[PDB]
């Protein structure tokens, strides 16, 4: 009895850290996400941070601190003995006052960011696997049946649904629609990125950028009129907002995100390769392909850098210049999988055990 | 426990 | 793991002849299946396959030889010394059948492959040989036969005894089986007091003992 | 171009009269471009060719082309998780196989099906690698190498849109499993779309038997983790509101049988709609007219649901077919099992008219047996004839033979090894012949038996068994005797209902005691025999003879073998010695169980057992001590030392074999014992009475996914065992041994399932009526089953 | 295996001859339909050991 | 103890009763069906013979004796509803 990888985890690299980062605060969430793979993690607003767990359980600290301001469990217990869990999956978003949180029980929560009390809690189309994103008053959920539902902020109820075909076999997780100029780009697990109006539902157009081949897109985001889509194992493409032609494509496909900065799109690719390539025509900058195999997470650009976890745990920083090691640094042994969130100077990352940490410099 | 191998 | 030097086919065959003369069959396989892969278009394939059919029969790897002699026979449709692989494919399915009581399909085809060779070849010198195989295979089919006409008459069932034995009579007249089975149909018949085809079954027994 | 000759340059196999026939250009034509391509084209396709090259020389056409290398052999290197041999079947189906060509660009779809392979099979990230070697004589060798990677496995199998019942309570029947605990056996945690489309099913199943007519999945999802080593299954579903049975109404040609039809579809108004007993009914329907001859009595349900009132009325369409008549039963695949071992397990009889029923019943009784791999059926028509059939099966056979060796733990018995060599189709004859044996903490057994199982046509079996026993009575907290015996035995027995199980036969024991401790009990039986040992010593010896006529009877209704859950299990048992044998004795045994659920899951149930035996000497004698009934323990009444309820031993003054202080002695000669000597050590009685009342209760603190694999039990157990001629006059200051409303209780808890182990059973048990002597033991458990 | 190690070898057996069935007067045995017909084959062979099976020079 | 013994032709004693006597081998062969027995000594007869046995019950058998003639036109019918 023996088990063996066709590709071998790459070792971890040594790098001389130019400066010594730390840990201002490591507060503790029930049980984190576990071993599932959930996209679950913190977020920001106001100087104050919302986590969750895959148990159930909801929490707010001091952005500086750590300090607990309010808690709130959502597993319905049915008396002192039995506590179904909530499985929480929907990736924690603040705004207007609330919290939406998804579930894996085609669930959506809206709690109240003063004292926790649900406000209101809504039964979608299938489990909402996806970032609950808020634009233009309404929340756009994107289920796992491929159902891409908008919710009002404000009663809760279905306001529109709109069908993404779905295929046999998939990449578990959902697609966060970006919403620009009212309308929503989403894409499907059926490698279409697709246009929708918010104010019906109707199919502005359909883009296929895909390559028992699966594929999937994961948040296609918008700048200046031409939106970045990068399908998994398929090839990023940017399509023109309006007409969806392709302009320019390249051969490289993920699933966790990727980020675009003045002329400039940092990626990472499935393989973990962090690469950096051109707005203009994707020509590359440069490639730093020490982590392979290491499985690691959407990257988030701090102080000018990114930094990326990792499936031990440890948080690399790398430049953007050039792509060399800026430093690395040992957080948590249970391991990263949730994206980091950068936002007032802060750096948060939620590991697999609901830790919360908070990083700097 | 009981092992149970046939010829 | 027996492995076999490159030598050219002239020295490897003179090998092999002289292992299959001495009485060693494994190696012999061994040498021949290198020979073959080594040059299946080669100047004497055909009798290398022979000698092969040969070794796997008498080596008792049954299945190989039916593989080897149905390829032979599906190639060489026409060569003149394919009645020697008729015989083979007789000798490989009476083998098989290895027990009158057990299934007689290796025997069925068995029979028929010899009654091809018989009727097709009666010249050869592998005829007379086919029909002694031939008569025991008959028997040994009519004894099966009786053998289920008997279980039936343990059972208690008698219209598949009637039945059985009226088959056997239709296929295997002039058999030990038969004469030994004719009493069961008479007991069948008068069990169901169908008395006037007792009184005709009676009738043809006491006619011959 | 006019064309006068052909020739051919690197022709190594193919003939030349076959590529002239494949050419369509032919010698003394005309020839242009498009006959050359079209003849390159053709000889592109033939596949034994890799560059194909037709040019035109002076005046003849010479063509140049590159035969494809055959190939040679085939290696494989990785394949942990794949046999060699399904590979190489897989490879040769795809097309590549020995003795063909090989081509230099099929390289990848070779790869690609491998791949595709792989990813069936559960590996979703192999990788393989394709080799090609050259050789001389235009020969090549292919070469695969493969990294089969980490196998994908369940995580998670989330139902969407259930209300009613919980989510773990649905996945708890489910084939495929998320859970699988280390201390249970629940089953392996891979994926498989047979199991899931199988699970499906199921799940319909569990709701439609609740009423849910107009249930409903709407859609399954499966879905991998980017790295691809997690399954999630997601299966969105609808279920309406639960319908009640209004009515069933029957209609088509049933052949004038509408009166004894319409009885099978009687209802009480107000039924909870189901789907089990529907299917049920047209089963029993179906069966109803094939016992009247038909063959193919196509029965269909089409349920009209009203939901304004929440009503479900059926509307049952009956197609009575035509009568089919059997002419030939035809076994194929039995080279080994003789045509009657086959052909008596028949419920369909040769000449007579056919039915569906009788056939699956024949094809179910068959795969029982055991002796074959797989068991198909094929109702071939006869040719000529319009209502004539012949039934074929055909088995594919197994080696039967087995060897096997355990092991088993247990406070009643110690450490319990069992070795084992068994055939259970000795020559393709039927007979099952076997060695056993078996030695725990105080016996060693071993016996050969050799078991007709139809000696006569009806079913009547025919077994006999030679055994030798040795029992050692001190290490099984009794009194000392060594009791070493041999016999034989030949049992027929009668099944005479399905449930109900006569058998008798007859037998032969030889029972040679030795060292037997002084004690009243057993020179209370010395001397009915004639025996006059002295009682100052224990080197004695006694050997008996006995031809015993042994008789039984069986009723075992009992819906499920492991955690049954509804009927009642009974078992008579009885033995008694014919004139002749040293011994005159009858004994007679009764155990019984019973099972009443008190639910309609089936989850809360209440388990009634009794065991009962008396026996006694017939001709002034008594029974022999080592056939005594002992109570206590593990299974009797838990929470007492195994075989201590009863009566105790009475010692006799005697001189120890070799005494030695600090060493406890019961009471011999060298410690001023000087009249008969009280103990507290079991010698069990020739009357036994034990019940015990049992509520079986779901396992409290477990996940429901694998709650119903531990069986948990508040128990109260109650017996007692006296000896009946022990003659309270003369020993008066000794406790009365003789009385039966001496009775031992004992409450407590116990814990039952199955581990890798084997079946593990717990128990805790507080006796809270006990008496002088006897000995508790709380905690009592079995692992292994011997 | 073992039980074809012998038929396959050297085993020979010689089964009893065939006899016809005769008819009693006054009726006719079941037609035969000659499906299992053993014809009659001239001339004498070796058989028994003394035929040799080994494949000729071709 | 065994199971049910069944032979023969199913007769339903209402087709039994469907034929008369001047009718051929194709009529009798469509109401009855095709006989599980026959005569193959010589003259042409059909035995639908309609025997039962069940969990120790007896055996109940009816027998049917058609006798044809040379060019296949029933001659004869010979019924006896329980065996002696």
């Amino acid at each position: 009895n023996s088990e063996e990888d066709v590709v071998k985890m790459s070792p971890l690299p040594t790098v001389e850290n130019q400066f010594t980062p730390t840990t201002a605060w490591s507060t503790s969430v029930g049980s984190g996400i576990g071993n599932f793979y959930s996209n679950l993690h913190p977020a920001l607003a106001d100087n104050v941070v919302y986590a969750a767990d895959r148990a159930g359980l909801v929490k707010a600290l001091n952005a500086d601190d750590g300090k607990e301001i309010w808690s709130v469990s959502l597993a319905e217990k049915d008396g002192w003995f039995s506590k179904e869990p909530a499985l929480l999956s929907g990736g924690v978003t603040v705004s207007g006052g609330h919290v939406y949180i998804g579930s894996e029980k085609a669930q959506v929560y809206a709690l109240n960011t003063s004292d926790g009390t649900v406000a209101w809690q809504t039964k979608v189309a299938g489990e909402a696997l996806s970032r609950p994103v808020v634009s233009d008053g309404l929340v756009l959920i994107h289920t796992s049946n491929g159902q891409l539902q908008a919710l009002n902020e404000a009663d809760g109820a279905v306001k529109w649904t709109v069908n993404l075909d779905m295929p046999s076999l998939s990449l578990r997780g959902e697609s966060a629609p970006t919403t620009a100029f009212g309308a929503a780009v989403v894409g499907g697990d059926n490698g279409r990125v697709s246009a929708v109006l918010m104010e019906q539902g109707q199919m502005i157009w359909q883009q296929r950028i895909s390559q028992r081949l699966s594929d999937v897109d994961t948040t296609p985001v918008v700048v200046n009129g031409v939106v970045f889509a990068l399908a998994y194992n398929g090839n990023l493409t940017a399509l023109d907002l309006r007409s969806g032609q392709i302009m320019w494509k390249r051969e490289l496909g993920s699933v966790n995100d990727f980020i675009v900065d003045g002329n400039r799109i940092y990626l990472v690719d499935q393989n973990d390769r962090v690469m950096a390539l051109t707005i203009d025509g994707g020509v590359t900058l440069w490639t730093q392909s020490d982590l392979l195999h290491r499985l690691l997470t959407s990257p988030v650009l701090y102080n000018g850098n990114l930094v990326v976890g990792d499936s031990e745990g440890y948080l690399h920083w790398i430049n953007v210049e050039d792509g060399r090691f800026v430093a690395q640094q040992k957080v948590d042994s249970s391991g990263f999988q949730t994206e980091p969130v950068a936002a007032d100077g802060k750096l948060l990352i939620q590991a697999k055990d609901g830790t919360v940490y908070s990083i700097t410099r | 426990w009981n092992w149970s191998k046939s010829w | 793991k027996e492995e076999v030097p490159d030598n050219p086919p002239n020295e490897i065959y003179a090998t092999a002849q002289q292992k299959l003369q001495d009485g060693n069959w494994r190696q012999a396989i061994t040498q021949l299946e290198a020979l073959d892969n080594r040059y299946p278009f080669g100047p004497y394939s055909q009798q290398v396959q022979l000698d092969l059919i040969y070794a796997y029969y008498k080596n008792a790897d049954l299945p190989l030889a039916q593989a080897a002699i149905d390829r032979f026979i599906r190639l060489n449709p026409t060569h003149p010394n394919i009645d020697y692989v008729m015989y083979m494919r007789g000798l490989t399915n009476m083998a098989l059948d290895d027990r009158s009581d057990r299934d007689p399909q290796h025997a069925r085809a068995a029979f028929s492959d010899f009654s091809k060779l018989v009727r097709g070849y009666p010249n050869s010198q592998y005829t007379t040989d086919a029909t002694k195989r031939l008569v025991f295979l008959k028997d040994r089919l009519a004894k099966y036969e009786y053998s289920v006409a008997e279980y039936y008459t343990e059972r208690g069932a008698w219209v598949a005894v009637v039945n059985r034995v009226e088959g056997m009579l239709r296929d295997y007249p002039d058999t030990q089986a038969t004469r030994d089975a004719l009493p069961l149909m008479e007991n069948a018949y008068r069990q169901m007091q169908m008395n006037a085809q007792a009184e005709k079954v009676a009738k043809i027994i006491a006619a011959n003992s | 171009f006019v064309v006068k000759d052909i020739h051919f340059e690197g022709l190594q196999r193919v003939a030349v009269g076959a590529a002239l026939l494949s050419m369509p250009v032919r010698t003394g034509d005309t020839v242009n471009d498009e006959d050359i391509s079209n003849t390159i084209r053709a000889l592109f396709a033939t596949g034994n060719f890799e560059d194909v090259r037709v040019l035109r020389d002076g005046d003849t056409l010479l063509v140049q082309v590159k035969e494809r290398p055959t190939i040679a052999s085939i290696t494989f290197s990785g394949n942990k998780s794949v046999k060699d041999d399904m590979l190489k079947q897989n490879l040769e189906a795809s097309g590549v196989r020995v003795g063909e060509s090989l081509d230099r660009t099929t390289i990848a779809d070779i790869e690609k099906g491998l791949e595709d392979f792989y990813y069936s099979v559960g590996k979703y990230s192999a990788s393989v690698k394709a080799v090609v070697t050259p050789l001389p004589r235009n020969r090549v060798d292919l070469k695969l190498v493969f990294q089969e990677g980490v196998s994908a496995e369940i995580q998670q199998i989330n139902i969407v849109g259930n209300h009613a019942f919980t989510t773990d309570e649905l996945i708890s029947h489910f084939q495929l499993r998320d859970e699988v605990p280390w201390w249970n056996v629940v089953g392996d945690r891979k994926y498989q779309k047979q199991k899931l489309a199988g699970d499906l099913e199921t799940l319909r199943s569990y709701y439609l038997d609740r009423g849910y007519a107009r249930f409903n999945i709407d859609s399954t999802q499966v879905s991998l983790t980017p790295d691809k080593k997690g399954i999630y299954v997601t299966v969105n579903i609808t279920e309406g509101d639960q319908y009640k049975l209004s009515g069933v109404e029957v209609s088509g040609n049933l052949a004038g049988h509408s009166a004894e039809i319409e009885q099978l579809t009687k209802i009480e108004p107000g039924e909870l709609y189901n789907g089990t007993k529907v299917t049920k009914m047209e089963d029993d329907i179906k069966k109803l007219l094939g016992r009247y001859g038909y063959a193919y009595p196509r029965v269909q349900s089409m349920p009209e649901i009203n939901d304004a009132d929440k009503t479900v009325k059926l509307r049952v369409n009956v197609d009575a077919g035509n009568r089919f008549y059997v002419r030939k039963i035809r076994f194929e695949g039995n080279d080994t099992s003789k045509d009657a071992v086959l052909r008596r397990e028949m419920r369909q009889m040769e000449g007579a008219w056919l039915g569906s029923d009788l056939v699956d019943q024949g094809k179910e009784r068959l795969n029982r047996l055991g002796f074959f791999e797989t068991v198909d059926t094929d109702t071939q028509r006869v040719p000529g004839s319009p209502d004539q059939v012949d039934v074929v099966y055909k088995v594919k056979e197994r080696n039967t033979g087995s060897f096997n060796f355990g092991i088993g733990y247990g406070t009643e018995s110690g450490v319990s090894f069992q070795a084992g060599v068994q055939q259970d189709n000795w020559l393709g004859t039927g007979y099952a012949v076997g060695i056993n044996g078996t030695k725990n903490d105080y016996q060693t057994y071993a016996e050969l038996s050799v078991t007709n199982p139809y000696f006569t046509v009806d079913g009547v079996s025919l077994g006999g068994r030679l055994f030798y026993n040795d029992f050692q009575a001190d290490d099984a907290d009794l009194s000392d005797y060594t009791n070493k015996s041999y016999g034989t035995d030949v049992t027929l027995g009668f099944p005479i209902n399905e449930y109900n199980s006569l058998r008798a036969g007859l037998g032969y024991v030889h029972n040679s005691l030795s060292n037997m401790q002084p004690q009243v009990a057993m020179w209370r039986y010395l001397y009915s025999m004639g025996e006059h040992p002295s009682t100052s010593d224990q080197d004695n010896s006694f050997k008996t003879d006995d031809f015993t006529f042994n008789y039984g009877w069986t009723y075992n209704k009992l819906d499920r073998g492991y955690f049954p859950t509804d009927g009642s299990r009974v078992n008579l048992t009885g033995k008694v010695t014919i004139p002749g044998s040293d011994n005159e004795y009858y004994k007679v045994t009764l155990d019984t169980a019973t099972y009443v659920p008190i639910d309609d899951d089936h989850k809360w149930v209440v388990l009634g057992r009794t065991r009962w035996g008396y026996g006694d000497g017939l001709g002034g004698k008594e029974m022999p001590f080592y056939e005594n009934f002992y109570a206590g323990g593990s299974s009797t009444v838990r929470g007492f030392q195994s075989n201590t309820i009863g009566p105790k031993a009475v010692y006799f003054p005697h001189q120890a074999s070799n005494y030695d202080p600090d060493y406890d002695y019961e009471c011999a000669t060298q410690d001023g014992a000087k009249d008969l000597c009280k103990s507290d050590d079991a010698v069990g009685g020739n009357a036994m009475a034990v019940a015990s009342l049992e509520f079986i209760t779901p396992t409290p603190f477990i996940s429901d996914k694998y709650a119903n694999s531990v069986r948990t039990s508040f128990f109260w157990d109650m017996g007692t065992v006296w000896d009946t001629n022990w003659d309270s006059s003369q020993y008066s200051g000794y406790p009365d041994y003789s009385d039966p409303s001496n009775i031992r209780m004992s409450a407590g808890i116990a814990l039952q399932w199955m581990s890798p182990l084997g079946p593990l059973v717990f128990s805790y048990a507080q006796p809270f009526k006990k008496y002088d002597g006897d000995k508790a033991e709380q905690f009592q458990f079995n692992i292994g089953k011997t | 295996r073992y039980k074809r190690q012998v038929s396959g070898d050297e085993a020979y057996l010689e089964a009893a001859p065939l006899a016809e069935l005769h008819a009693p007067a006054g009726m006719i045995l079941p037609v035969t339909s000659g499906d299992y017909a053993i014809p009659v084959t001239n001339g004498s062979g070796a058989v028994g050991k003394a035929l040799d099976i080994r494949p000729p020079a071709q | 103890y065994r199971p049910d013994i069944n032979q023969g032709n199913y007769l339903t004693a209402n087709d039994v009763s469907k034929i008369r006597v001047g009718m051929t081998q194709q009529q009798v062969a469509y109401a009855l069906g095709t006989p599980l027995m026959s005569d193959p000594f010589g003259t042409n007869t059909w035995f639908y013979v309609f025997r039962q046995q069940p969990g120790h019950e007896g055996v109940t058998q009816q027998t049917l004796t058609l006798t044809f003639n040379s060019s296949g036109v029933l001659t004869n019918i010979d019924n006896k509803p329980a065996l002696s």
